[PDB]
């Protein structure tokens, strides 16, 4: 290719970046910390995992 | 923790798709502390004489 | 191919010819092997842990 070299270290560059302008929407975002534990964290099950 | 039952007749192909298995996790135990206390009152006035 | 059973009664007489044949069989013993396979899938987030 004219301006550029393989067609895979191109687009790896590419999705390094795209994941940083993901990266900082996601941390200034509004999600509600969406997880199977809510506040379960240190309050999970017992001993066995049920 | 403990290592999985025998799980006999186990058989497989030689050539085939490798399962997912299957694990376990461990076991936590806990204990707590007792607390053991003794107290001795003495009044001065026994404590005069030999 | 272990011996034969034991003629308790080989009488014969001193101007007898002998009698039919002994074809026996070749008898073999057989098995095959077994495959035994243990998987074990471990993400490697969790290989990261503490």
């Amino acid at each position: 290719n004219y301006g550029r070299g393989r067609e895979l270290m191109y687009q790896l560059e590419k999705k390094g970046k795209e994941i940083k302008r993901d990266l900082e929407k996601i941390l200034l975002s509004g999600q509600a910390r969406t997880d199977v534990l809510a506040d379960q964290y240190l309050t999970n099950s017992a001993a066995d995992p049920a | 923790d403990a290592l999985a039952s025998v799980d006999g007749n186990n058989a497989h192909v030689e050539g085939s798709r490798a399962e997912d298995g299957e694990m376990k996790p461990t076991v936590i135990k806990s204990n707590v502390t007792q607390i053991l206390r003794k107290v001795v009152r003495v009044s001065d006035t026994a404590n005069t004489t030999a």
